[PDB]
């Protein structure tokens, strides 16, 4: 698992790549690894499957609960759910997700919840299995406010090369953007970041 | 483990029971009675773990003495029997299940006939002419398939109790003082004076 | 709160009565006549159904007598829903001490059983008890036939013949006067056909408005016979009371 | 066992083997693992057969509960949303893969489900044992806008290859087709091809062969 | 909290449950159903009164699939019907089904519906159901059979039979005109003559509901390839059915 | 055609009307007054204590109570059930903090205590509450006032009062309200507030009385409910003690 | 040790042409030191058997469950039990207890009275219906009973042949088991008539 | 008033529980105490009542921790009750948070365990009204329960049977004890004299008189018998 | 006796509560409509705002129930509020549990079901409301279903409920006998709104202005309130009607 979320100007991109591996064997090459729990709030899932989609499931539950009640809630608002459900289920969890959701008051807002439940806002966040491979060069190419091109363009180079160097991650890159616009799902193929 | 034999002949039924109980190295009590009287006509012993051995064998009795009181009716060893396996089989699946190895040994007034049940801890039950549980078998059971016959009497079964308490003394490592035997029949259960 | 709207249902009477004993009662005594008779070699159950259409189905239709195992079996006279009820956790009841046993449940303890569980709905909880009455007709190893019979009271009792239901008072001084220790199984079937012809509230007593069953030996096994509707025609114009 | 699923331009196949396996023992030559959800949503099982079992019926009584409270048609959603919370309930300890496919008003769905809870989406998926070499075919042989015919074919290769190149499967294929227009049809063993030689010898015993000590009659009626 | 634990159905001094003969009340004023069993399968039929023309007829069923072989029609209280209903529905899998994996015969899903009414007559807090239903249903076992029953919680079979308001009259005229040798239309056709005796509305395909109890339809399983299986024998009639059927009247 | 459906909470008197509500609005009638007036970043609560007797000692028996760090409620009727109702609504404003880390809005809190009072009214084992509560505050989307009443009924108010004096106080409110299309200053609101509390007193002016006020804005408060209390407090009560004469 | 291999024990069923044959073996004993000889594993409720193989006491606690529901079943039904209607009572009474199961490998054989096919399935300790119209085996010698019928049986044979070729694979299975023996009873089932014999064979 | 006092459940047409009122009433006659209190200090004086010439004088106040007590007049198993909460709750405060309880907050926790007897069908309204002293880190506080709920902090009261008497003179003296600041025995002087204002007949004796005095760099002490014998 | 205070039955085999709830149902003394478009639907509630201390916004009895299903409540608010938020969270758990929304049928039934639990039920007294859901459900098109305090629940082509209701009835199915079909054949739901209000204000006789209505519009996968700006608007179109 490969999975990250960058905030620029015009809002929030979240990437993941698309393998999921069952040991060594490739079990889904084709993978749709961001959740959206609302319509401008998504996540992006790492570690035991099934507990994440049980955590994402009860969390859109959650925040459609709260639309139909006290309206459209905040990217804070999906983070602290999130937060709750894997502090106080931490022993029986092993989910790591990284939740970016855009907004018009607060504009867009990326939150990353570890093992353990931990809650932590980050300008951009990085998490999976080839995160490591590809932190040093996050660090050295990432910078604020930037554009949607060049934000995409810095996503697909992360995961590319951990892709790369990570045989866990794989497939295709997926990136969902959340913007003033709306919703915007990009994929792109082998062949364009393995030529990077 | 202990010694725990029964024999079922044409006219009664015996059972055996070891006199010796020691905790650690020590013999602590080496003329124990390890039967329960369930009703006049039905008696059980019973050998496991300390303990467990002796709470099983009184709850039963009590469960059939009140069964008796309730009814004025003495129930037959097989309805007996058949309770007595269900509680075993409850109690093996249960928190901390009852390690107790029981054969009852009754004469049923309505059939005139004697009878002898084995039950093992986890509620398993059989009707044999002779049984036992734990090791003696292993001594006693060839005795008893060369030697038993189905008319025998109460001191024929009486000589081959003996025959096999003789070979146990002799093939055994355990002390087990000797043993109790008790012959229930038609006058009830009594026990033999000296063997 | 609710208090006002509590019935207080098991209460004393300043004479020291049940109400909602006495009110059931009442209300079997408006239900159908049941009559048992224990002859020497067997015993006989025999009920009048109440229901009575040109459109009913008699022949998948078994009101009034019930079986609990093989070797017990009940005439009810009340409310069948309660009777089913209370049939159904007798049947439970007679299984589990079969299996706890591996021996068929004698009559008295089953009966015992049912009137404590009526007993207990008329000193706790609150609520109606069961507007049924029960005529047992069973066999076991110990005391051969019995018959008993159970109120809402949850009193049981034993007899020789007996009746529950509408009329009980004419039905058993008829039987009464017709009664005899030696007497066998058809004369206990004359017995009870005569005693629900003299005790009907209808017009006539045809086939489709009772029905008869039989406990008896035919070997050393009892055998519970339930009687189809033809058989109930054929023993009715045996007996004279109809005509084919 | 071998368990694959084929979605084409109008429906979804599912196919199987036909062999039960007690341990390195063949129990059942021709054991159907084709199980019905819905009249018109079928899946296929795979693990703990008994597990398979228990929660396709449950699964399906339930929803068949949810079609005649609601008064429609059984979504292939629903059945994946409550496999996937019951599995998930117990933690894993269900040991059933299914890959569940289906037509609804919707459109035509097939998913897979792992005992754990995790669910996921394809055109083409293969569980089991030979699932390898099910899922080689798979790559080898799909295609976008499969016809009927084509994801029949494609799903009895991968059967066939999960039955002759794995130990777990064998005998024979069954197949059901769900179209988005017509009724599922169920073609239980759609090809046999292992079908047992004659023998060598007839081995039936002359009559007395057997030493009898006893015989008696006994009451059923 | 929870305080009416007492039964609400008692003993009246004449012998009498006040609230099941309430409930029976309640069901004598609803409107007029009735069943008819025949040969080869049973027919049951109610009228299908609207408040208002804006109403949908359709979105208002009195006839009920509880399994593929056994429907049911009311008369009494609508509400209570959908909720046995669904109780119905589901104690037909919960005990039968999921149990010796097959639906249950007709005379157990009526006794078990039974027990639910005859539990609220007794349980605490609770009025009995005001409703009497007619239950039709086929089992391999019990052919073809048709049960009614009562809030007080009574069931028993009926050739044929109605509750509800022209309950006397559709019950005299099904005496008169019932026979043992009586085919599943002739029985369609008789219950059709008894429901316009009693409506006085509009009576044609739109107004009044009517199902049957009769042969396997295959073709309504959705799924074809095992022999074994079989279609539903309860089918429920369109509007088209029953307008040719009274216009052939 | 009956009697006696006013003897248990939740029964439906024939005409539709639940007597036991009416009861307990007829306690909080009984009540002192109590007034709020929304301003236009903030809200302002007021009430006047009863001098039982000058044994009691000033400036305690406080009658405001605050929910959260933003919310506050004053209520006329049974005090004690009015804390009852500020217990309630600190726990669901609790439980809504914990699960969403934002502080409750002002609507979802208005609901939580309506549901709750309606919730009171649904079962013959529970009495209905003997208050009727003025509360509110500042949160994301502005300032907020609710009334809520004891039938679980709650509107949002520009201004609201309730108690012995209510209806003149309400009257004033309306003038206020008919004065005033632009908005009032939160520190205009306060002595506003303490000239509505003095003009109602007079339906309840047998004995002596304590004006308590407490507000929520945005600009003079920061975001936080705060007692009027100190220079403001003596301010306010001197504009009301002038235009009282 | 094993719960399974505690007692041992072997029954087979097998069909015929409008018949169905179930034998067992008489065997019981802990571990090495065989008990009882007497100790019969099949049962029959109505017109349908139920061999059960494996921990004797839930062989017992589930002769006794299903002869109580079976009870029940005729009560309210007012007919017999089916063999098909018994196999799903069976199975779900085996899952169940999935979590703690009954130590047995129940295994069903009989004619259905309306239909009169004969029928046979098995099922493992948690209730899997092994629907197998050929044979049906359980027990400790499971292997050599499995090799023996697939090497015996052939289908549509008269009930004295089925017989003769469910005894001698019964024997030859238990005479190369060591916790199998002891005696042997089979039970030929056809419409209207069930036999049972006792087997002679080795006791050892 | 007639149909509208069976329970605590039902309101009144004019809007009143009547089940409140009796347990007032309860109150009412039961023995007067009066409590008066200065900055310094805070003193609680009791009459207890006896039934007949051999009963004893129930001990009317009741110790709820080292700087809080109350006084009681009405039914003694309800003061009972509420004076053991009141225990809990201080202990709870010193244990878990190393602080003592104030007494404002247990006069609110007093009138929320009033209060949900009030409003829940079953059980009764307390029949017993208190009179708490405390010495916190705001200083000397006497406070008044009711069981209908309301607790009011005064300088000084009384409750019981003619506890008017005593509630006027301590009106009439505010001025004067409320400034009796570093004497206790002066305060509790004027206690005496209010307890005796509120007598018909009867004389203050050794046995009657029940005193607890709590305040600064004194803790919550009780006086009965001889002890009270310098205030005759 | 006390049959007329619990839901049991009467001599009459009566409900008495159950009655005594419909007529509670019109204490708001307000009147709604509901009507089906062509492929959106439209309820239409009189908003009356009498004392002028009220903020006119949070004066509402209609709720928007999840983002298809829209509910119209007849009866005091509090009851109203209940069976708002029991709707939004049986709605919200449908849609986790079976993976799709909840249908406006199916919403109404189990609160039609609910309202039978009250009705048999002592302990609880039945919602003195009358709810009616209004959709364009994915399967069946525009759909309003109407639930009353009797666990009754039906769906209509077009409904009224309020005091006035017999009048609004009668004037809609006139419109519908006149027009011969099921719905207004109208593209747009702006006409449709118009439409509702003129008969509205035909069948009341009474003028209405823009702060006297609330206007709920579902179409597919999103239901709407209008604001008074769009409110007025329409009733300017309305205005420069024939
Ligand atoms: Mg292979
Ligand atoms: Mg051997």
């Amino acid at each position: 698992t490969s999975i990250m979320a960058v905030t620029f100007k015009d809002g929030v991109i979240l990437g993941a790549d698309s393998r999921t591996t069952t040991g060594a064997y490739i079990a889904n090459r084709v993978t749709d690894k961001l959740t959206r729990v609302h319509d401008k709030i998504w996540c992006c899932r790492s570690g035991s499957a099934a507990d994440t989609q049980a955590i994402a499931d009860i969390v859109q539950y959650h925040l459609e609960l709260y639309t139909s009640q006290y309206g459209t809630p905040s990217t804070e608002t999906a983070a602290s759910v999130f937060k709750e459900l894997c502090y106080e289920n931490k022993d029986n969890l092993t989910a790591g997700i990284i939740v970016a959701g855009y907004d018009d008051k607060n504009k867009g807002e990326v939150y990353t919840i570890p093992l353990g439940g931990s809650v932590h806002k980050l300008p951009y966040a990085i998490a999976g299995s080839g995160s490591t491979f590809i932190y040093g060069y996050c660090d050295k190419n990432f910078r604020e406010n930037m554009s949607k091109e060049e934000t995409v363009d810095f996503i697909k180079h992360s995961l590319s090369q951990a892709i790369k160097w990570d045989g866990s991650s794989g497939g295709v890159i997926r990136m969902v953007v959340l913007t003033a616009a709306g919703v915007e799902r990009l994929i792109f193929y082998p062949d364009e970041y393995e030529q990077l | 483990m202990d010694i725990i034999l029964g024999i079922r002949v044409q006219d009664s039924v015996i059972l055996a029971s070891s006199k010796a109980v020691t905790r650690g190295i020590s013999v602590l009590k080496d003329s124990d009675d390890k039967t329960r009287q369930l009703s006049p006509h039905t008696l059980m012993s019973f050998a496991g773990e300390a303990g467990d051995t002796v709470q099983f064998a009184e709850y039963i009795q009590a469960n059939i003495q009140l069964y008796s009181i309730r009814e004025d009716y003495e129930l037959s060893p097989q309805a007996v029997s058949s309770f007595v396996r269900q509680e075993l089989a409850k109690s093996i699946r249960s928190r901390r299940p009852y390690q107790v190895n029981v054969l009852i040994g009754g004469y049923d007034k309505k059939k005139n006939k004697p009878e002898l049940y084995q039950i093992d801890y986890l509620g398993t039950k059989v009707e044999l002419p002779y049984g036992a549980h734990g090791y003696s078998g292993f001594y006693t059971f060839s005795l008893l398939d060369h030697h038993y016959r189905p008319d025998m009497t109460t001191e024929e079964g009486l000589d081959l109790l003996k025959l096999c308490v003789q070979e146990l003394e002799k093939r055994m490592p355990m002390d087990f003082k000797g043993v109790i035997v008790k012959i229930v029949d038609k006058d009830g259960i009594r026990q033999v004076d000296d063997f | 709160g609710s208090r006002r709207y509590d019935s207080r249902t098991t209460i004393f009477s300043p004479e020291g009565r049940l109400y909602q004993v006495e009110y059931a009662l009442e209300s079997i005594s408006h239900a159908g006549t049941a009559i048992g008779i224990m002859a020497s070699d067997g015993i006989v159950l025999a009920a009048e159904r109440k229901v009575t259409s040109t459109l009913l189905e008699q022949d998948t239709s078994t009101e009034k007598l019930y079986k609990l195992n093989d070797k017990i079996a009940v005439a009810v006279a009340g409310l069948t829903a309660d009777a089913e009820i209370l049939i159904n956790t007798a049947r439970i009841h007679a299984q589990n001490y079969l299996k706890t046993y591996n021996e068929d449940i004698p009559v008295e303890i089953l009966v015992r059983r049912l009137s404590d569980i009526k007993q207990g709905y008329t000193q706790h909880g609150g609520l109606r008890p069961f507007g049924v009455s029960f005529i047992y007709a069973g066999y076991d190893d110990r005391y051969g036939y019995q018959l008993y019979t159970s109120n809402p009271s949850g009193n049981y009792t034993g007899w020789k013949a007996i009746s529950v239901g509408a009329n009980t008072s004419a039905a058993q001084t008829l039987l009464q006067m017709d009664y005899k220790d030696d007497m066998k199984v058809d004369d206990a079937i004359e017995l009870a056909l005569k005693t629900l012809s003299k005790t009907t509230d209808s017009s006539a007593l045809t086939y489709d408005r009772l029905e008869f069953a039989t406990i008896r030996k035919g070997d050393g096994e009892v055998y519970q016979k339930i009687f189809k509707p033809q058989e109930i025609k054929d023993i009715l114009v045996k007996t004279g009371i109809t005509k084919k | 066992t071998t368990i694959v699923g084929v979605k084409f331009n109008n429906g979804v196949v599912i196919a199987a083997d036909t062999r039960s396996t007690q341990g390195p023992i063949v129990a059942d030559k021709n054991c159907a693992k084709l199980h019905r959800i819905s009249p018109k949503i079928w899946c296929a099982g795979a693990g703990t057969a008994a597990d398979t079992e228990a929660v396709t019926q449950l699964i399906g009584s339930n929803i068949e509960l949810h079609s005649l409270y609601t008064s429609r048609e059984p979504r292939v959603v629903s059945a994946l949303q409550m496999l996937k919370q019951h599995l998930f309930k117990y933690q894993g300890h269900i040991g059933a893969y299914l890959i569940v496919a289906g037509v609804d008003p919707t459109g035509s769905h097939l998913f897979s489900i792992h005992a754990h809870g995790s669910t996921d989406v394809g055109y083409y998926l293969s569980l089991g044992s030979g699932s390898l070499a099910a899922m080689a075919v798979l790559e080898s042989h799909w295609k976008q806008d499969l016809t009927k015919e084509e994801a029949i074919k494609l799903a009895s290769d991968a059967i066939q290859a999960g039955i002759w190149n794995d130990l777990g499967s064998g005998s024979n294929v069954d197949v059901c087709v769900m179209e988005i227009g017509k009724d599922a049809e169920y073609l239980r063993n759609y090809l046999t091809p292992n079908v047992r030689e004659e023998k060598q010898k007839s081995y039936k015993f002359p009559r007395g062969t057997t030493a009898v000590l006893k015989e008696s009659i006994v009451n059923i009626c | 909290t929870d305080r009416y634990s007492f039964s609400l159905t008692t003993f009246s001094p004449s012998g009498k449950l006040g609230q099941i003969d309430y409930a029976l009340t309640a069901v004598k004023q609803g409107v007029t159903s009735l069943g008819i069993k025949a040969t080869n399968g049973v027919v049951i039929a109610t009228e299908k009164k609207s408040s208002s023309p804006l109403a949908m007829s359709e979105t208002l069923s009195k006839v009920s699939l509880l399994t593929p072989d056994i429907g049911a029609v009311y008369s009494g209280m609508g509400p209570d019907y959908r909720v046995l209903v669904d109780k119905s529905r589901k104690v037909a899998h919960t005990s039968y089904k999921r149990i010796y994996g097959e639906y249950p015969p007709t005379k157990l899903l009526v006794s078990e519906v039974a027990k639910i009414m005859q539990e609220a007559t007794q349980s605490g807090g609770v009025r009995p159901f005001g409703v009497s239903l007619l239950i039709a249903g086929h089992d391999e076992f019990n052919g073809f059979s048709l049960y009614q029953v009562d809030p007080s919680g009574s069931y028993f079979p009926w050739k044929a039979t109605a509750i509800g308001k022209g309950s006397v009259a559709a019950k005299t005229f099904l005496e008169k005109r019932w026979n043992d040798e009586l085919e599943l239309e002739d029985a369609i056709h008789i219950a059709l003559l008894t429901l316009k005796e009693s409506v006085e509305g509009e009576f044609n395909g739109d107004t009044i509901e009517l199902a049957i109890i009769g042969d396997e339809n295959p073709d309504l399983l959705g799924y074809t390839g095992i022999p074994t299986d079989k279609g539903p024998r309860f089918r429920k009639l369109t509007s088209q059915e029953i307008n040719d059927r009274l216009e052939a009247l | 055609i009956g009697t006696g459906y006013d003897l248990s909470n939740s029964v439906f008197s024939p005409d539709g009307r639940n007597f036991q509500v009416e009861y307990a609005v007829k306690a909080v009638e009984n009540g002192t007054t109590s007034i709020g007036i929304k301003c236009n970043d903030g809200v302002v609560f007021a009430v006047e204590k009863l001098i039982t007797s000058k044994l009691l000692v000033p400036q305690k028996n406080v009658k405001i109570q605050v929910v959260d760090r933003h919310i506050g409620c004053v209520y006329s009727g049974l005090i004690p059930d009015g804390r009852h109702l500020v217990n309630r609504g600190r726990e669901e404003a609790a439980s809504f903090k914990k699960l969403y880390k934002t502080p409750i809005p002002i609507p979802a809190f208005a609901d939580r205590l309506g549901q709750y009072v309606q919730a009171h009214t649904l079962y013959n084992s529970v009495r209905p509450f003997g208050v009727s509560t003025i509360f509110g505050g500042v949160d994301k989307n502005g300032a907020h006032l609710y009334m809520l009443e004891p039938s679980g009924s709650y509107w949002g108010y520009k201004g609201a009062a309730t108690g012995k004096g209510r209806q003149s106080a309400k009257a004033e409110l309306e003038k206020l309200v008919d004065h005033h299309p632009e908005g009032l200053s939160a520190r205009e609101a306060v002595k506003q507030a303490a000239k509505i509390i003095y003009l109602a007193h007079e339906d309840n002016k047998e004995k002596d009385f304590e004006l308590e006020i407490s507000w929520c804005s945005l600009s003079e408060t920061n975001g936080l409910h705060k007692f009027v209390k100190g220079d403001l407090l003596q301010e306010a009560i001197d504009f009301a003690q002038k235009e009282i004469n | 040790s094993d719960p399974s291999s505690i007692n041992g024990g072997i029954v087979v069923a097998m069909t015929g042409k409008d018949c169905v044959a179930i034998a067992c073996d008489l065997r019981l004993g802990s571990q090495s030191l065989g008990v009882s000889n007497k100790f019969e594993k099949i049962f029959h409720y109505g017109h349908v058997f139920l061999g059960i193989t494996g921990l004797a006491t839930d062989v017992t606690t589930l002769n006794e469950m299903f002869r109580y529901k079976t009870n029940l079943y005729k009560l309210k039904e007012e007919r017999a039990i089916e063999p098909e209607t018994f196999t799903q009572l069976v199975s779900s009474s085996l899952y169940e207890r999935r979590f703690g199961p009954y130590f047995v490998g129940p295994v069903v054989a009989g004619i259905n009275s309306k239909s009169g096919k004969p029928f046979i399935a098995g099922f493992d300790l948690i209730g899997c219906i092994d629907e197998a119209k050929d044979f049906i085996v359980s027990g400790t010698a499971s292997d050599q009973l499995f090799g023996m019928c697939e090497s015996l049986y052939e289908p549509n044979l008269e009930p004295e042949d089925l017989f003769e070729t469910i005894s001698q694979a019964l024997l030859n299975a238990a005479d190369r088991d060591a916790l199998s023996g002891w005696g042997a009873v089979v039970y030929i089932i056809k419409k209207d008539e069930v036999v049972k014999r006792y087997l002679k064979m080795r006791q050892d | 008033r007639n149909n509208y006092d069976g329970d605590t459940v039902t309101f009144s047409p004019t809007g009143r529980l009547f089940q409140v009122e009796y347990a007032l009433e309860a109150i009412k006659q039961g023995s007067v105490t009066v409590g008066l209190r200065s900055n310094t200090h805070a003193v609680l004086v009791a009459l207890k009542r006896n039934a007949d010439e051999l009963s004893s004088y129930q001990k009317k106040i009741i110790k709820c921790d080292e700087h809080m007590g109350l006084s009681l007049a009405g039914l003694a198993p309800d003061a009972r009750v509420l004076s053991n909460y009141l225990r809990q709750q201080c202990n709870y405060s010193s244990l878990v948070f190393n602080r003592k309880l104030a007494v404002e907050r247990a006069g609110h926790l007093l009138c929320d365990k009033a209060q949900k007897n009030t409003q829940s069908y079953g059980g009764r309204p307390y029949g017993v009204g208190l009179l708490i002293i405390g010495y916190d880190k705001s200083g000397a506080h006497l406070l008044e329960f009711q069981p209908s709920g309301n607790v009011t902090e005064l300088y000084g009261t009384a409750i019981g049977a003619r506890s008017q008497g005593a509630k006027t003179y301590l009106e009439r003296t505010l001025d004067t004890f409320i400034k009796i600041d570093g004497n206790p025995d002066e305060l509790i002087k004027a206690g005496v004299e209010a307890i005796s204002q509120s007598l018909r007949d009867e004389s203050l004796t050794v046995d009657n008189l029940s005193i607890a005095i709590v305040g600064k760099d004194t803790p919550f002490t009780i006086y009965d018998g001889e002890a009270v014998a310098k205030y005759i | 006796g006390y049959d007329r205070h619990i839901t049991i039955f009467s001599p009459e085999g009566r409900l008495y509560q159950v009655e005594y709830a419909f007529k509670a149902t019109n204490q708001t003394n307000i009147n709604s409509l509901a009507v089906r478009g062509k492929d959106c639907t439209v309820v239409i509630s009189q908003k009356k705002v009498p004392d002028k201390l009220l903020d006119p916004t949070t004066v509402s009895y209609i709720f928007c129930i999840s983002r298809t299903i829209g509910m119209v409540v007849n009866g005091p608010i509090p009851d109203a509020r209940n069976a708002a938020l029991r709707a939004k969270a049986e709605a919200a758990e449908f849609r986790y549990k079976y993976g799709y929304d909840m249908p406006c049928d199916v919403l109404a039934k189990r609160m039609a079901n609910l309202s039978q639990i009250y009705t048999q039920r002592a302990y609880m007294r039945p919602l003195g409301v009358i709810l009616t859901f209004v959709s364009v459900d994915e399967e069946l098109g525009p759909s309003i279903y109407k639930t009353d305090p009797a666990g009754y629940y039906v769906g209509y082509k077009a409904t009224a409920t309020g005091p006035k209701q017999q009048e609004i009835t009668t004037n809609l199915e006139n419109h519908f006998k006149k027009s011969k079909i099921d719905h207004i054949n109208e593209e747009s739901w702006e006409k449709v709104v118009e439409f509702a209000i003129t008969h509205m204000i035909d069948a009341l006789g009474t003028e209405f202005s823009k702060n006297d209505l609330e206007v709920g519009v579902a179409t597919k996968d999103k239901f709407f309130t209008l604001s008074a700006e769009n409110i007025e608007e329409r009733l300017v179109a309305i205005a420069e009607q024939d």
